């Protein structure tokens, strides 16, 4: 039996990309017009987008005009969906079909359909970090703060409002599993001065407009 | 070229006969197609060219019309034949679809019964809240759940699910859980799920204090 | 002048799937071999794929060949990168780049790169659900299962022997990318303070069976 | 076809001539290729057909050899210069790199200075304990981190990230972090980060007791 498979959903944040792929079994498409469809949370299908044989001709609905583009593999037998600038509106489930019939035609049904594959968009499209404190040797101690589950880069980091910048280390950010970046930002000061000096640092997170102040102490 | 669908939801019992409209906003002469879809699958082809049955489908469906009317009928409702059928004008390379037609079984209004569960104290350890409220064994299927935290309406913290319709008395449920962090949760008393379905006369809140 | 333009990375579990694609500008791809390169995180790089001229040579690194497909798109200039069945190594920078020279000969150097997606595979393929009562206060009690992964989730109660009026429901998608379920029963209230409730959750994905028994 | 770079670091002042030597397992003629990268960037095409240097590039640059023996010279290095160096074997339909020369700048050894800092209460509030050890100000760049929960050595639940060369006295920092539920931090008293490195006669470990 003719069989369609969906590849490459799953979670994006509003603004971000993903590229949808669709491989078949027991046909060839290069006779076939491709089809991209969607079932909308609502429950109805939208028409997303269309390929003609030879790639001929390209249709887009309304919707994902100048957002979506549709590409086809002929001699490997594969669809692309490439989405930009995705919007919550386009959470749906996504199914390539086939434009085709038992003799093809200049105008036959859609008689073929992969499973589908989910595609989430979440309003989000930044986080805004937390912040802890890395708390308080010879005479050197280290203090810092942790700057943790922030989306997208960059922050950045001042000690004291910029009064505090020899030895500070504001280091690279990692990505975590959960898909938010982490990274932490220390300075090295004299330990006599933990009892005295007050230390802050200022964190800013300017994709979310986010300002935060923390206080160090031992 | 728009299509509408008429009704949005149709009801009726096994072995009834049944009609699914279908609206062009303008002439498509016959080139439309009638689809089937059950919840989490791929659609089936039912129909192509307004009234030519595809190979494998039971002679019970049968489609008619032209230009800008078009029907769906199912001649003898058996118990496969609930779920949602689309209509598509199809072109050569472009294609617009209805709304959909969900068939579902029809009985007496329902009201639901409704519960909320507070987190359980060892989630409430690992630093995350989850409330929950489940609206049991409700008819129709359209129902609404508002959280309110101190009275303060919630919104984008919660998601909710709903059963497919049940086997034996042909209602539905929902559930709806609201995520918070410990310290939110922690920071708020009363919590309270309101519903609101047609077969009350009027939304139901169901509430607990936090301890 | 000539640019290229990557899109589709992203964080990946383990034997997931992702598609990257390359978009140019002021050039067309379709008389230049296409590629595709990663830089680890030890700093080398690696090549991936290559895609010549009408997609008549495909050539992959042994690393990912069964796993990787290339392809191209001459009409509208992008070039794809389909990875299936991923690995973490396969945690790194990728960026596309045209072969080419001020004239084109058989064997040019790699003249033109787009700036790189960072694509990030975690181990974890699969993850375990925590399960936690939903405790009574006709009595409705339950079970949510949180933050596993992926599909399907399985849920009975008493191994089987309640089975009316249990209602599981369909599976939720959290921002977190875990899903989350819950199953409940209604039984009668007098019913409380002799009968034992317990919920059996089977993740076959992860092999996980949980019980999980609901007092008041 | 493997191609094998030397040194994989080169440590050179501004103003020095150096050279990074670039040998092929087997015969490759001239099909070979010098590229520039800075961190973060994309490479930039230096040297083609193992002499040709690109227009726009400067004339310190300069490449030679041929067969299985190449070798990249610049002379008079200059501070835009300090970055990686990739060698490149290219054919009409694949290629293979070596694994880069970092260009740093030169100093002598320093040891760092190791501080471990324990999750704050904050933060084990939300159920996540992130303990975090730092590395600071050493030379050269290579250095081991090793976590040890009750002498366990731990892998996989740690990340860590390294600064680039200071402007000011040329040293590397690192942080590196452990994650754990809250549940598992709990379950264990002793935590502990083990530094190997150049510079230090032994191993330092620092640790703290949860409490
Ligand atoms: O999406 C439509 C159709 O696509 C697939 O089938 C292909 C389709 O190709 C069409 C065909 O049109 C012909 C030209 O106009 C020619 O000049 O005249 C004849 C006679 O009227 C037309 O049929 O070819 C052009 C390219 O020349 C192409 O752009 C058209 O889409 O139809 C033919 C059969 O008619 C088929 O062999 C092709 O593979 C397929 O998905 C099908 O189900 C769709 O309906
Ligand atoms: O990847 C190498 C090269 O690719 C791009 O440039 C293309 C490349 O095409 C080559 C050309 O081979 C010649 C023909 O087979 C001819 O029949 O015989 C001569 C005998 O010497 C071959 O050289 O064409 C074939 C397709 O038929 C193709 O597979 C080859 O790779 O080179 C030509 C110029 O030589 C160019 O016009 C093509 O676009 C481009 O990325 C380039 O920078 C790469 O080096």
């Amino acid at each position: 039996e003719v069989q369609l498979v969906e590849s490459g959903g799953g979670l994006v944040k509003a603004g971000g990309s993903l590229i949808l792929s669709c491989g078949v079994s027991n046909f060839r498409i290069s006779a076939h017009t491709m089809n991209w469809v969607r079932r909308v949370p609502g429950g109805g299908l939208e028409w997303v987008a269309s390929i003609s044989t030879s790639s001929t001709y390209r249709d887009y609905a309304d919707a994902v005009k100048g957002r979506f583009t549709v590409s086809r593999d002929d001699l490997e037998d594969f669809v692309y969906l490439q989405m930009h600038k995705m919007r919550v509106e386009d959470t749906a489930i996504y199914y390539c079909a086939r434009k085709g019939s038992d003799r093809l035609s200049d105008n036959d049904p859609f008689d073929a359909w992969g499973p589908g594959t989910v595609v989430t968009v979440s309003p989000a499209s930044t986080k805004g970090p937390s912040v802890f404190p890395l708390a308080p040797s010879g005479g050197t101690a280290a203090l810092g703060c942790l700057v943790k589950d922030y989306f997208p880069e960059p922050v950045t980091v001042s000690w004291n409002s910029g009064a505090l910048t020899s030895g500070v280390h504001t280091f690279p950010a990692v990505l975590q599993s959960s898909g938010l970046y982490s990274l932490s930002s220390v300075v090295t000061v004299p330990s006599s001065s933990l009892g005295t000096q007050t230390y802050i640092c200022n964190v800013n997170h300017k994709p979310s407009n986010t300002k935060v102040d923390k206080k160090v102490e031992p | 070229v728009v299509m509408t669908q008429s009704p949005s939801t149709l009801s009726a019992s096994v072995g009834d006969t049944i009609t699914i409209t279908c609206r062009a906003s303008q002439s498509i002469e016959t080139w439309l197609a009638w689809y089937q879809q059950k919840p989490g699958k791929a659609p089936k082809l039912l129909i192509y060219k307004a009234s030519t049955l595809k190979t494998g489908v039971p002679s019970r469906f049968s489609g008619s019309g032209s230009g800008t009317e078009f029907t769906l009928t199912i001649s003898g409702l058996q118990f496969d034949d609930f779920a949602t059928y689309h209509c598509q004008h199809y072109a050569g390379y472009s294609a617009t679809f209805g709304q959909g037609t969900r068939v579902e079984i029809k009985r007496t209004v329902a009201a639901p019964s409704v519960f909320i569960f507070p987190p359980s104290d060892e989630q409430l350890k690992s630093g995350t809240a989850s409330v929950v409220c489940l609206l049991n064994n409700f008819y129709p299927r359209e129902a609404k759940v508002q959280w309110k935290v101190d009275n303060a309406l919630q919104s984008g913290n919660s998601q909710e699910s709903v059963t497919e319709q049940d086997s034996k008395d042909s209602t539905y449920s929902l559930s709806s859980t609201l995520t918070l962090s410990k310290a939110d949760y922690e920071k708020h008393k009363v919590y309270a799920c309101e519903v609101t379905h047609q077969g009350l006369s009027s939304p139901v809140t169901k509430s607990f204090n936090r301890g």
